């Protein structure tokens, strides 16, 4: 039915980078929104992600309700994306990473002006996340994206969801999670002074994280790490005066340990993002721990040597009996333990007090944000 | 204006010109090109793998036969701009050096003189892989070689003839650049048939050697050897605290060995030459022997390592008998040995540890002639 | 030429590129899918991409272009290239990791007739299912589906052809194996619209892993350090001579123990392995530090130990028995009745424990071995 | 000027862009292919991935390019792009890891008769199979398979240069590898209608001698202190505590060595047999270190009136004395000789085995390479 | 509409693109610009690489750009698309590694005369100075220029603006912070040729940096291997009794630190500095070395401590007084009077190179602070 002819009429008349314009004073009405579907890498040292965003985009243009042989032959349409005026897009919070074949994807026509189009983008960006977003409390991750292009005077958004997600498309390969996503419409002009009002599309993320695995990966160290130091504490009562040298064996492989895990997750939080948090309690406590720990041998250290003619005879032999006997006395004497046992006792409670005031802590951490 | 819009729609360069025929002026040698190079800048260095990143101003001269002016084109401005495509551009190619494509010297903007002649001359980011070896690591650290020119011309469609170095130095080299030769050339070669293309050869001759090796590694040379070098004197102030002495042989030997292997991973990144390499692992070893020899000759040892009066003369017999089982111990003393064992330690040290300087000094002594 | 240059000109001519066969409003374009894994060339658990080999044989027919005498008069059917075509916009719905490999601009053949085929070779980048249970013994399946972009079954459909296993042309370069893979069609009608969306074949990767190397190296230290801490045990009963001899030990083995656990959990991170596979290797490389321990806490246990001429030599004899008594003492501290107790305690408890470890071990080797 | 127009002018009347340099299906235009190799940059050893750079000589003749006075008589030969024709493409079955780097669409030079002449060198990322068959002294074996890639050897012909050009021609120098050979054989796969790929055979020998060297260091080293701590025993036995300390380090040791080991196979890997062996070896001085080890363990006890008075005396030192003699008896070094001499027989025949295992190595499975 | 069609058709028709608009042999094309950074998303120290973004504000006229009723009547200041504009090849001489990224293809503002500017959010990567004396504690200003590329002064023109700071937009998650930023515009002539070669913008970022995580952790290890030194020499006077063991921790302390300084030349190389720097851990911790060579040295000091039947009970104590005076002369040796010399000999030492390492730490810090 003149299918031919009408196609060719206005594609006399067609124009591209022209917006189906009464005038140039007062703009179009263009619908957005977004779907995520993909959230590719979390790198919250650095705060960046990358997202596959469904970008829902709408707008009117009537250069183009139809008539006779096509509004009528076919309400819904298929026409080039390469065809007229379509917005760039980008997060002007986030956009970090130039599109992804998120453009040159045919469009959708109407036959009254009504446009729609979905596509797909991978593309990076930079939300928050620096030293906090760690907690039980998240950080809402802000982004607000519009066009690129032209200024509100001329173009002019419109919005979605607010309050309702998310885990739509949220990554399954998070130790993370999200519990809400907000979603408005709004103008440009900022703390900055910027004025000629570009609308844009904020988007808001405040989500959980910690399904902790490593959790017990630094939990059983450094149990491991507290009764080790047990028997450095206990199995001094019971040991012998050899047991010097004997401890220490163990302090130096104590902290061999305990450095150690020191070096590997400081780097854990370099890689990925920051919360100090959780950082201190672990070196603090660890450290102290080594503190009182060698402390404990300036404790088991400090003391001076602890750490007839028959006769005649008879006389000076029954005195390097008595003699010796009160040499070695002195021996006795000076190294009965009155501080080890209850040095026993001394680490014991404050052992008891350092995990605690720890673990405990720690079950107030959680049990707040429980 | 001068009829000048009008005049270069006389002209036409597209139009009149033909982009798709040479313009050599008809059939004859060649239009007579002209290359100059100068480095802007040198990234990265990689000895391992022979290959180095550098930028180039690749200035390009050459003329254009159907680019003499007149009036309004000449004279209005002997001197122009024109486009890429208003442009024959060719290839030249980095011969030998460009396994890594030219990069923003590939058609930017040129220079049009006022009657042909034509200077295109802008930025290249390269990668090359010069005539490293296993041998640019001995101190002369040789000389790196380049060609350049149009690849595809022939002596008969073109003729290319021909600056330091140090006009743009990478000053975060850890190398240091000598010296930068340039003397262009022509070339007729196995399987072809006629001579042809001309080229600019550059040789950059180099030599590096940080500042900054040397501080970190000779100093756990004379810390450890002082170690192998302590073993020794402790023996004597004191040779009994047997497990410790010991204990040190297993301290110092893993030390060592890791090391080592610091050495051979920086290696990789970077092919060693046989001069240094030889002279660590040599001696380290000397070490080595005399840490096991150490072992054995430090503990060899297996020690040092009327009835009344019948009553107590079985005491004073066994007494003076085991007397001479305690002597048998001291017997494995050997005291007088003392002075002599540190002596022959002390006439090793000497000898090995002025051999290792003492090869130092000998090749320290002939490159200052 | 059989009509040679008048063949080739009113072909050019009466011929809309563009235009999509669209023959009244019906059978939309009926196009079919089928994709033939020619092999792989890499795959990444961490990061769960894979880079293979697919040959698109892509269908469709195009009535418009049935002949006489003037087109295949000329030559049958010939070699055509793309362009003059409407190329679906294929994609792996969750998956498609980005654009096809070398896809654009290639050939195909026309009949006389129409018919044609588009199936080239191409090499991409994708995205697939491992879960947490992929590297199971026992698998997980790669959900994979594939179809028409942004086009329902009202303006175009995505068939199939075709079941055909994975394993059929799998990488021999895997270290790994397959069971199993199908495929069967569908049509994702949605919620949404009221309205007909396309089809979409839909892949099922059913494979499990481990090439055996890896397997070995790791458990036969712990057998090793087995026969160790055998001695660990025997040692110290059969003489507590040197228990600081064996301080050392203790120390140079948990850290062992310590240095394998960095190897596999980076390798964790770096290929995820189903996490309650890792408490297997948790209790039981456990046990060798509660034993240990316990075994050298309580090895150090113990207080203790871990006519009158003639009365002048019973004054010393007497001085000679009493210490007679009190050597008694502290050898009556170091008993060797029960030390060999802990021996058979523990090591009953290690073939209990060992045949506990054994359990998981052994069951799931009753499923994978299957 | 000699009908220059006019050549010229016919020329671009009747070439055809678009079209094979054929008429109808014969024969074809029976196309040369042969490569001057420049040098190679990086064998992936690992992984079977190839880097080099060569020239892609292409030279067939166009009867459609005969020329006459002026540029035939004028001058024989002239420059021109490409882009006028087919062009090959090329992909390597195996191979083919990706791009052309400089190959095609570059001037050629085109003779008078119309003979062509194509110059390229080019960059090129292939993978051969190589394997983890490339380190056994023997070497191996591989496929090097070029060729276009929607098109199928029935409109053209390839032929190559030289069979004995070897892969010796342009062998890096650099290499501390080497060259066996490279023959060539033209294939066509009859599984399809399609004339398809070339094979072209890698013999190459790989003999970097810089490192093995000092890796030899560690078999004889290692020995030194296994000799050596099977040699401190009965040298001094108070060695007691000294000699766990040995094995500790002697262990951790071979240890890291196996740390080391998997790292650079990294890169790297292939054949175990080196490896494998040493491994044994490996396996040999941890279990013989352990049994001596049992060897010590070993030991279940170590691991008048007035002569009345005097009696007393002769009593208390005698009978206490010959207990502790006792001892004497029950730890003596009849085994520590014995079993060093077993020591001896133990290590100096492993010691004898991987030393011929070596021997064997070098010598036996060198040879075939042809 | 008013002209509607022949405004646009005539402005098209006496358009123009392969000439720039330069006015006479002048002034040269009167380039306006400066500053509008607003993020730095990420900069590395170890390369002194910088991704930021700036829109680079551009400013000039061509008077050909002059109109009346029918281009300024219309609507003023309409904006144009940047295509039909001749734009500067601007450049970070020194840097300009990245492509400038957004700035093709944009939007421009024109006015009904004249007026023309252009702010595009330029996002790039960049290359300048720091060095090896960037990060000290008395600073470093990165020298970065800008301007057209191959273009002198007797063309083209540029000039900078207007003062705005560098703190303006410095990131405020900087382990680091800024002082103060200058720009200057200058052109240049040079030396080689008499002619006026190009303008251009000199930024000059003046900032410190660090922040104290790294600082407080360094210092701990630091202090609390100082301790045990301090440890080292206590020991021996306390319990000298464990000299062997005051042996062991130095092999202990020597090690740990050995390996402290490995991590350094990974995160060093991996974040580069001025050398400088370290030659303070350098000999303070030479220092411990340096120190347990001549304390323990010192501590081995010391080359050896490092009638008749009345007549035989007097052959008897005879031996006791023999021996008696004798040891005496060992214990002779060991005084235990200059071993609490050699304490404080170093208590005072250690305490003045530890207040030393406190003081170019602070006396840095004085000149740093200022």
């Amino acid at each position: 039915n003149e299918e031919g002819r009408l196609i060719e009429k206005l594609l006399g008349d067609y124009d591209k980078r022209i917006k189906p314009a009464k005038t140039l004073d007062h703009v179009i009405d263009v619908t957005l929104k977004l779907t995520l579907t993909n959230l590719i890498s979390l790198n919250e040292k650095e705060e960046a992600l990358t997202t596959n965003v469904w970008i829902e985009i709408q707008w009117n243009d009537y250069r183009l309700s139809w008539n006779t042989s096509e509004y009528e032959g076919i309400d819904l349409v298929r026409i080039p994306s390469e065809l007229l005026w379509l917005p760039d897009v980008v997060l002007e919070n986030n956009v970090d990473g130039q599109f992804e074949v998120a453009y040159y994807a045919n469009v959708l026509v109407y036959n009254d002006g009504s446009m729609y189009w979905l596509p797909p983008a991978i593309y990076r960006s930079t939300c928050p996340i620096a030293v906090t977003y760690f907690p039980f409390d998240w950080q809402n991750c802000s982004l607000v994206f519009r066009s690129q292009t032209y200024n509100a005077h001329e173009v002019n958004l419109q919005l979605s969801a607010e309050e309702g997600i998310d885990p739509e498309d949220f990554t399954e390969n998070g130790e993370w999670t999200i519990r809400h996503r907000p979603a408005k419409k709004n103008y440009n002009w900022q703390l900055t002074k910027d004025d000629i009002d570009f609308q844009e599309i904020i988007f808001f993320l405040i989500i959980q994280r910690k399904p902790l695995f490593y959790i017990i990966n630094i939990i059983a160290p450094c149990v491991l790490i507290s009764s080790l130091v047990v028997l450095v504490y206990f199995l001094p009562a019971q040991a012998g005066g050899q047991k010097c040298t004997l401890s220490i064996s163990v302090l130096l492989a104590q902290t061999i340990f305990l450095f150690l895990i020191a070096q590997k997750v400081p780097e854990t939080s370099l890689n990925v993002p920051l919360i100090g948090k959780y950082l201190i309690f672990v070196m603090f406590v660890s450290l102290v721990i080594v503190t009182n720990c060698v402390i404990v041998l300036n404790v088991s250290l400090r003391t001076p040597n602890t750490h007839s003619c028959v006769e005649a005879c008879n006389f000076i032999a029954k005195s390097t009996k008595e003699q010796n006997d009160s040499g070695s006395e002195n021996e006795n004497w000076v190294l009965i333990g009155k501080v080890i046992d209850k040095a026993c006792f001394w680490i014991a409670l404050l052992l008891f007090s350092l995990g605690t005031l720890a673990i405990f802590l720690t079950g107030h951490l959680n049990q707040v944000p429980e | 204006v001068n009829e000048e819009e009008r005049l270069i729609n006389d002209l036409l360069i597209v139009n009149k010109y033909n982009k798709h025929v040479r313009p050599v002026k008809h059939n004859n040698e060649v239009v007579n090109i002209a290359l100059s190079l100068t480095l802007s800048n040198l990234i990265s260095l990689k000895e391992t793998d022979e290959t180095l990143t550098t930028n180039v101003w690749m200035d390009h001269a050459w003329y254009d036969h159907r680019l003499t002016w007149n009036a309004s084109e000449y004279s209005d401005i002997s001197i122009l701009r024109l486009r890429p495509e208003l442009i024959w551009i060719p290839d030249i190619v980095l011969q030998n050096n460009n396994d890594g494509q030219y990069n923003v010297a590939y058609f930017c903007n040129v220079l049009v003189r006022p009657n042909g002649y034509v200077t295109w001359l802008p930025p290249a980011i390269f990668r090359s892989s010069c005539p490293i070896n296993v041998l640019y690591f001995p101190f002369d650290w040789q000389n790196c070689s380049l060609k350049f020119t149009a690849l595809n011309y022939n002596a008969n469609e073109i003729s290319m003839d021909l600056i330091i170095d140090p006009e743009a130095f990478t000053e975060n080299g850890e190398w240091e650049i000598i010296h930068k030769p340039a003397k262009k050339n022509i070339y007729g070669d196995k399987f072809p048939n006629g001579t042809n293309y001309q080229d600019v050869t550059f040789y950059l001759i180099i030599r590096r050697k940080p500042l900054f090796y040397v501080i970190n590694f000779i100093t756990p040379c004379v810390l450890i050897s002082f170690l192998a070098a302590l073993a020794f004197y402790l023996p004597a102030e004191s040779g009994e605290k047997m497990s410790t002495a010991i204990c040190v042989l297993l301290a110092q030997a893993v030390f060592l060995l890791l090391t080592s292997q610091r050495l051979p991973e920086t290696a990789l990144a970077v092919p060693l030459i046989g001069k240094y390499l030889m002279f660590i692992m040599s001696l380290v070893t000397g070490v080595v022997v005399n840490c096991g020899i150490v072992l054995n000759f430090h503990f060899r040892t297996p020690s040092t390592h009327s009835g009344i009066d019948s009553t107590n003369y079985i005491v004073k017999q066994i007494k003076e008998k085991n007397a001479y089982d305690e002597e048998v111990g001291n017997w494995n003393l050997v005291g007088q040995t003392i002075d002599r064992l540190s002596m022959f330690i002390i006439t090793p040290v000497m000898v090995l540890g002025t051999i290792f300087i003492f090869v130092m000094g000998n090749f320290n002594r002939p490159p200052a002639k | 030429s059989e009509h040679e240059t008048r063949l080739v000109a009113n072909l050019l001519e009466n011929y809309n590129k563009v235009i999509r066969p669209v023959e009244h409003h019906t059978h939309f374009v009926d196009i079919t899918v089928g994709l033939q894994l020619i092999q792989l060339i890499n795959v990444d658990e961490v990061n769960q991409i894979v880079e293979t080999n697919v040959r698109l044989r892509q269908q469709w027919i195009d009535v418009r272009l049935r002949w006489n005498p003037a087109d295949y008069g000329g030559i049958k059917k010939i070699r055509l290239p793309s362009d003059d075509v409407w190329l679906p916009d294929l994609v792996l719905y969750n998956n498609a990791d980005g654009d096809f490999a070398i896809v654009h601009m290639t050939k195909l053949l026309l009949d006389y007739t129409g018919k044609i085929m588009w199936t080239p070779p191409a090499i991409f980048k994708s995205y697939c299912e491992i879960i947490v249970t992929h590297f199971p013994f026992d698998q997980q399946n790669c959900t994979m589906k594939l179809g028409i972009w942004t086009y329902d079954g009202t303006k175009v459909s995505i068939s199939p052809e075709s079941d055909r296993p994975d394993l059929s042309t799998f990488m021999e370069s895997g270290e790994w194996v397959m069971k199993d893979y199908r495929g069967w069609k569908h049509w994702v009608y949605y919620t949404c619209c009221p309205d007909t969306p396309y089809l979409d074949i839909t892949y099922h990767f059913i494979m499990q892993r481990i090439p055996l190397y890896f397997v070995v190296n790791v458990i036969i230290p712990c057998l090793l350090f087995s026969f160790l801490t055998v001695l660990v045990f025997y040692l110290p009963t059969d003489s507590g001579e040197k228990m600081t001899l064996s301080i050392s030990v203790l120390l140079s083995l948990t850290v062992f123990l310590l240095v394998i656990v960095e190897l596999i959990p980076s390798t964790s991170s770096a290929v995820p392995l189903i996490g309650k596979y890792m408490l297997f290797t948790m209790i039981f490389v456990i046990s060798s530090i509660i034993v240990t321990v316990v075994v050298i806490n309580t090895h150090h246990r113990s207080p203790s130990t871990h006519s009158a001429i003639e009365g002048v030599k019973y004054i010393a004899e007497h001085m000679k028995s009493d210490e007679e008594s009190s050597n008694a003492a502290e050898e009556w501290k170091y008993v060797a009745m029960v030390i060999d107790h802990i021996l058979l305690c523990v090591f009953m408890l290690i073939c209990i424990i060992g045949t506990v470890s054994v359990f998981a071990g052994r069951l799931i080797e009753l499923s994978q071995e299957g | 000027s000699v009908m220059e127009d006019t050549l010229l002018s016919v020329l671009f009347e009747n070439y055809n862009p678009k079209v094979r340099p054929s008429q109808t299906v014969g024969d074809k235009v029976t196309v040369r292919v042969g490569l001057t190799l420049t040098s190679l940059l990086i064998l992936n050893e690992k992984n079977e991935e190839m880097t080099t750079s060569v020239f892609l000589n292409l030279a067939w003749t166009d009867y459609r390019l005969q020329w006459d006075p002026a540029a035939y008589e004028g001058i024989k030969d002239l420059s021109i792009p490409s882009d006028d024709v087919w062009q090959p493409d090329i992909v390597l079955m195996n191979n083919n890891d990706g791009s052309f780097e400089i190959t095609l669409h570059v001037n050629v030079l085109v003779q008078h008769t119309g003979a062509v002449s194509w110059h390229p060198s080019a960059i090129y990322r292939s993978s051969c199979t190589i394997k983890v068959m490339y380190f056994p002294f023997d070497w191996q074996n591989c496929t090097m398979v070029f060729k276009s890639y929607t098109y199928d050897t029935s409109e053209v012909i390839l032929q190559h240069a030289l069979d004995a050009m070897i892969n010796q021609d342009a062998f890096t120098e650099n290499g501390q590898w080497s060259i066996e050979h490279k023959p060539s054989r033209k294939n066509w796969r009859s599984d399809d209608p399609s004339y398809e790929d070339v094979t072209f055979y890698l013999i190459i020998q790989r003999k970097p001698l810089f490192y093995i060297v000092y890796t030899i260091v560690p078999c004889i080293l290692i020995s030194i202190l296994a000799i050596l701590v099977f040699y401190l025993p009965p040298d001094a036995g108070e060695k007691m505590s000294l000699s766990i300390s040995a094995l500790l380090a002697l262990t951790v040791f071979l240890l890291l060595l196996a740390d080391k080991v998997p790292e650079t196979s990294l890169s790297v890997p292939i054949i175990i047999s080196y490896l494998m062996f040493i491994m044994i070896l490996v396996a040999f001085s941890v279990i013989l270190s352990v049994v001596v080890l049992n060897l010590h363990h070993r030991s279940p006890n170590t691991h008048e009136a007035v002569e009345a008075i005097k009696y007393i005396a002769e009593q208390l030192e005698s009978a206490s004395e010959f207990d502790d003699l006792k001892k004497d008896w029950q730890y003596v070094a009849m085994v520590a000789d014995r079993l060093f001499l077993y020591i001896f027989i133990t290590m100096c025949s492993i010691g004898t085995f991987s030393i011929f295992l070596d021997a064997s190595h070098n010598v036996p499975p060198d040879n075939p390479f042809a």
